[PDB]
């Protein structure tokens, strides 16, 4: 599925320093581990 | 209580709600990105990398707006914070000392309107971004979202029941940090004081002391952030186990997709709870100024009264009066005289019998608790507070310097910057002149604070360059008949008994000493609060002999 | 600069078992995140796919576990950051106030007050409320990013590819937008300083501006310094902005460059589809956390090298001798100045005193007499070792003034101001000022002593009344009787009246005439006219700073 996302990946930076990304859901903590 | 950070917010109710539509704009684009260029595994490179850089645009221009508005209402509230405070009674500056006052006008506001700046763009973001993950959850499934909904609300009754904590806790926690400033102002103040007694290692531990009060409670802070960090965490995976469960028992195959929306709602609503202990540390912050701000002072309002034309005419008729500290011991009993233009009036006695009450009452700095005090038959409120204060002029016992400019300083206070001439006329009238000009900036020299460069006469020679350079109609001289220098007393008696504008004033001399009194018309002994002999130095003295002045 | 922040280290290190305890946790909690993701997924996926219930409970079990371990030990990490914060500001403000009142008193001429106590409460803060997040952020992204660069292994010889075009990029605009925001802090906090002057003016003197009626004067006077302030603040949130955008351009522009390249490797190169989307994922990471880092520390360099006058304050040498050792048992009173001439330090090259060379002895009372500005004041001031002279020297016993002990020498020779200040307080507690121990059986003598009981009993709770700041609940009279009892009680050997008596009624005045009753002081009296010292010993005249 890979459900995009539209909040940060962490949530303790104010989302003025976002820092926009390509792949979204892709990029957070879960994809670290990946496997 | 929380409809006041509010109320000082909605003075512009338009940049806000700009920046909440450039931020919902820039949601939706953000949005729109996958249903243009495919949901996964992407010619099609260009229009997402176009999407992006409008969204960054966006964010960027409403990240401008929100700071520019928030600095804009930092400005206005820190104003009119100190412009309320300046309007307090005279009465109130007793009861709180300027370290605390100034504490709490320039660290307090400053912290309230940082944590405002911080919260309110974090809330709104988050706020529309959960409202679109939830308009995406009822298109996942209806009854879910309900039953989360319904939940939702349950999670909100601890931080609700702990509420009031925060806010008695930061109130002692800002007391405390204004009771430190004031004794480090009055510390900071008087160094050459606390040098020549060695009470530096004092004045330190006592600031020592406060410190570690302020110590005690950050201890409290930081164990209460630690537990509010775990509840908030526990309530929301609670609530994405208990849709989870509900899941299960429901089995149906699109629930993954609900299930992935759910799992960004609930951090969402983790952030939300979070915000709302920093909203009531800040509730609780803002206690005193949101207290200046709005209470009532004691003293009457000013009046009107402005006429082109005034003569010096001030009467007495059974004034007493009472300190606000010590109501019940009554420093003047029953007072009653009058002056007149052309007149000198002597007010004599010893230490501490009233000298001072009586030329502070005469300046409408208190009000009288007995009799009434009248000018020119009008009572002193009834006049417009700057007229008065330009109609009536006073030298004080120990006159107050600012670190300005001689010229700013002799011309304190005045509508209009006058002319250089005046200045000159006024300096040389005080007998000032005899060493302004020795001066190697003249007039532009700078002045250290409170006066610490002057000598002892020149001050009171600057002072009462300073009362005159309005032409007053009502002069008082507490101490301006001792300090001076040769020249300058000679210009004092001059002015006072020979000049000839003499008979467009009256003149209150205050003075226990000889000095001047022997040429005033009336002489007025004032002992324990009372007068107890009036007249003129021979019938004064007739009656006693020699009355004073034994040896 | 890195060197200030080495300093801030120095005195932070006291706080190091907050922070290894800190480092503990945040890596247990970091380790505890990397779990949860594995859990999820296998209940999306069990939940997707054939269902079981058994397997959906101990997925969601574990992963409620592991969401204890993880929550608990970040707010117990957060809790531990926000304490030692705290403690850093403090012992901050502490060592600033202490190190404020060791300057000489030349120091406090050049500076306002309003403009120290703003400092001491602004700067320390700026320099210490970044830490519960800025370093939180640091090292989470700096244990993390090591983790995703690791995984080179996918495909080896391109994230070297990476580095080699990433940097350079990056690092020049972090330093040229870090060397205009430095600037902007300092500006402001040298600005905010000079705002909050303003408060301190208008509060301290307000009796005189109700006076004049000034007080909406002061209220445009404030509001011109916030304008100020504001615009300060508004110049350095657009650049901050501005910084934003040009960041997230840079980085949009350099992934999809690389995603080209990644593409067109996989026509020949060691790549396949699932690889290639497996080695973005890393990338993007690494490229986030590198450019979250740099900005982080970039920020922390600045916030700390905004605040560089509090650091100036707090290692500033004083204009002071080396202090003094001598204390001895017995001191003989007798005081002399040797060809002694002074010129204020803080406006040089305009001597005060010409030449001096007037002596004192035990018993024998001298009275120094002279016009305005003639520099009685000065001698007084020289006499007590707050200014050192330029020339020649003042001995004391036959010693040097400057070799005495600080707490003995000012307890052995005291002085009463021309106009004297009063600390807030009780009476008694000013009485008994700058002693460590005083019975009320000595300050009661020094009552009576300076004809003060007379109206001490009449206060609101007797010697144990409170007295307003400055002074400002008691009458002039009350407080010279009050700083007259201040030197009384710490039984001086040498006693300085520098004007003692001009603000006392003539009852006052001719009754403590007597200072040499007990005949074993050293009276030194300034007058304004020879008049009231036609008693003295010996009459001293004073002139443009010589003497007769
Ligand atoms: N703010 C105050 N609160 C309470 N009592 C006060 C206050 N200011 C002055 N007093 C008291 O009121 C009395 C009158 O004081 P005041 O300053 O008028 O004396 P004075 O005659 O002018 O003195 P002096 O000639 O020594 O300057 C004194 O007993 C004094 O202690
Ligand atoms: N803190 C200071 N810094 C620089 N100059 C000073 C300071 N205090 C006084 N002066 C100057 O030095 C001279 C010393 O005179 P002073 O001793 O104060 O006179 P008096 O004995 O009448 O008080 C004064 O004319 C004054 O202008
Ligand atoms: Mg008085
Ligand atoms: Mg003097």
């Amino acid at each position: 599925q890979r459900v995009r996302r539209l909040l940060p990946c962490d949530l303790d930076i104010h989302p003025s320093h976002r820092l926009l990304t390509l792949m979204n859901n892709c990029v957070c903590d879960g994809a670290v581990w990946n496997a | 209580p929380v409809r006041r950070l509010l109320g000082c917010l909605g003075s512009e109710t338009r940049r806000l709600s700009l920046f909440l539509v450039l931020v919902v704009l820039s949601s939706l684009g953000e949005m729109a990105i996958p249903f243009f260029t495919g949901r996964l595994t992407d010619r099609n490179l260009t229009l997402m990398s176009i999407l992006t850089i409008a969204s960054a645009v966006l964010e960027f221009v409403g990240d401008g707006i929100y700071n520019n508005t928030m600095g804009h209402v930092h400005s206005h509230l820190q104003g009119e914070v100190f412009g309320a405070v300046l309007r307090q009674e005279t009465e109130f500056f007793q009861q709180n000392q300027t370290g605390n006052i100034m504490s709490r006008v320039t660290e307090d506001t400053s912290t309230l309107s940082d944590s405002l700046s911080e919260n309110l763009s974090l809330f709104l973001w988050y706020l529309v971004r959960g409202l679109c993950l939830l308009g995406i959850m009822l298109w996942g499934s209806v009854s879910l979202t309900m039953v989360t909904l319904i939940t939702l609300p349950l999670l909100f009754l601890l931080p609700k029941k702990v509420g009031k904590w925060y806010q008695l806790l930061e109130v002692q926690v800002r007391e405390s940090l204004a009771k430190s400033s004031q004794v480090a102002i009055e510390a900071l103040s008087a160094m050459p004081t606390v040098r020549s007694f060695a009470n530096e290692e004092g004045e330190a531990q006592k600031f020592r002391e406060k410190l570690q009060e302020i110590k005690t409670l950050n201890q409290k802070e930081a164990v209460a952030y630690a537990v509010n960090s775990w509840t908030t965490s526990i309530s929301g995976m609670l609530l994405k186990v208990g849709i989870l469960y509900i899941g299960g028992q429901l089995v149906s195959g699109n629930l993954v997709t609900f299930v992935l929306y759910q799992m960004q709602f609930t951090q969402a609503v983790e952030v939300l709870l979070s915000i709302y202990p920093r909203v009531q540390k800040a509730v609780g912050s803002s206690e005193k100024i949101f207290e200046y701000l709005d209470r009532t002072p004691r003293c009457p309002p000013s009046g009107l009264l402005t006429p082109l034309h005034l003569e010096g005419l001030v009467q007495f008729q059974d004034v007493s009066f009472a300190y606000p500290n010590r109501p019940d011991v009554l420093v003047l009993q029953g007072l009653t005289f009058t002056l007149r233009p052309g007149e000198v009036t002597a007010l004599v006695g010893p230490n501490g019998s009233g000298k001072s009450t009586v030329a502070a009452l005469l300046q409408n700095l208190y009000q009288p608790t007995g009799g009434q005090l009248l000018l020119d038959g009008k009572p002193l409120p009834q006049y417009e507070h700057r007229y008065l204060h330009r109609q009536v002029a006073a030298v004080g016992q120990e006159p107050q310097v600012f670190g300005r400019s001689l010229q700013e300083n002799i011309a304190y206070g005045l509508t209009q910057k006058p002319t250089m001439e005046e200045i000159t006329a006024a300096a040389v009238k005080s007998g000032a002149h005899s060493f302004i000009s020795g001066l190697p900036q003249g007039y532009d020299t700078e002045v250290d604070e409170a006066g610490s460069q002057l000598s002892g006469g020149q001050r009171q020679a600057v002072a009462l360059a300073r009362a005159l350079i309005r032409k007053p109609c009502v002069l008082i001289l507490d101490d301006a008949t001792s300090a001076l220098d040769a020249n300058s007393q000679l210009q004092v008696e001059q002015l006072l008994y020979e000049s000839p504008e003499r008979y467009s004033r009256s003149v209150l001399l205050i003075t226990q000493h000889l000095s001047l009194v022997e040429q005033a018309d009336h002489i007025l002994f004032l002992e324990g609060g009372a007068i107890r002999e009036g007249g003129t130095h021979q019938q004064l003295m007739e009656k006693k002999g020699c009355y004073w002045a034994m040896v | 600069n890195k060197v200030l922040m080495w300093r801030l280290l120095k005195l932070s290190r006291p706080d190091l078992p907050l922070l290894v305890a800190a480092f503990f946790f945040l890596v247990l909690a970091v380790l505890g995140e990397t779990l949860i993701p594995h859990y999820s997924g296998r209940v999306i996926d069990i939940l997707g796919g054939d269902f079981d219930p058994h397997a959906f409970a101990s997925a969601i079990f574990f992963m409620c576990l592991f969401s204890f371990g993880s929550s608990l030990s970040a707010g117990c990490r957060g809790g531990c950051f926000t304490y030692t914060m705290s403690r850093i500001n403090l012992r901050i403000r502490e060592q600033l106030f202490s190190s404020l009142l060791r300057q000489d008193l030349g120091f406090f001429q050049e500076t306002k007050t309003g403009e120290l106590n703003s400092r001491l409460s602004s700067d320390t803060t700026l320099m210490s409320n970044w830490l519960p997040l800025n370093a939180n952020v640091l090292l989470r992204s700096l244990v993390k990013v090591v983790g995703l660069y690791g995984f080179m292994l996918s495909i080896s010889p391109r994230l070297t590819l990476l580095s080699l075009l990433h940097m350079p990029f990056t690092i020049a605009a972090e330093k040229v937008y870090n060397t205009r925001h430095q600037e902007v802090l300092r500006e402001i906090q040298d600005a905010v300083a000079r705002a909050g002057q303003v408060v301190r003016e208008a509060v301290g003197g307000l009796q005189t501006v109700r006076s004049f009626g000034a007080e909406e004067h002061e209220v445009c006077r404030y509001k011109e310094a916030l304008e100020q302030c504001r615009q300060l603040y508004w110049r350095r949130d657009l650049e901050r902005a501005l910084y934003l955008l040009v960041r997230r351009v840079l980085h949009l522009g350099v992934q999809m460059l690389m995603l080209s390249c990644g593409l067109q490797q996989m026509q020949d190169g060691e790549l396949t589809q699932g690889s290639l989307l497996s080695f973005m994922i890393y990338q993007e990471s690494v490229g986030s956390y590198v450019q979250t880092l740099v900005y982080i520390y970039g920020d922390m360099l600045s916030n700390v090298g905004a605040a560089e006058k509090v650091f100036s304050y707090m290692d500033r040498q004083p204009n002071l001798p080396s202090p003094g050792t001598l204390a001895p048992t017995t001191l003989q009173g007798v005081v002399k100045f040797q060809d002694v001439s002074f010129a204020y330090p803080n406006r040089p090259d305009r001597p005060v005193l010409k030449g001096l060379t007037f002596t004192l002895r035990p018993g024998e009372v001298t009275a120094l007499v002279g016009p305005n500005g003639s520099g009685k004041s000065t001698v007084a001031a020289l006499l007590q070792n707050l200014y050192q002279p330029t020339g020649g020297q003042v001995l004391l016993d036959e010693k040097p003034i400057s070799q005495y002990e600080h707490c003995y020498l000012h307890s052995q020779v005291v002085s009463v101001g021309q106009e004297p200040v009063l600390f807030s307080g009780s009476v008694r507690n000013n009485i008994a000022y700058g002693l460590q121990s005083c019975e009320d059986d000595k300050v009661m003598a020094a009552a009576q002593a300076a004809h003060a009981d007379d109206f001490i009993q009449e206060m609101e709770h007797g010697i144990y009344t409170d007295v307003g700041e400055k002074g400002s609940q008691l009458a002039a009279g009350q407080k010279q009787r009050l700083a007259i009892a201040r030197a009384l009680v710490r039984d001086p050997r040498v006693l300085i009246l520098d004007e003692a008596t001009s603000a006392l009624d003539v009852q006052c005045e001719q009754a403590l005439q007597d200072w040499n009753s007990r005949g074993d002081r050293t009276v030194l009296v300034i007058a304004h006219r020879l008049q009231t010292v036609q008693r003295a010993h010996q009459i001293l005249v004073l002139q443009e700073g010589k003497l007769q």
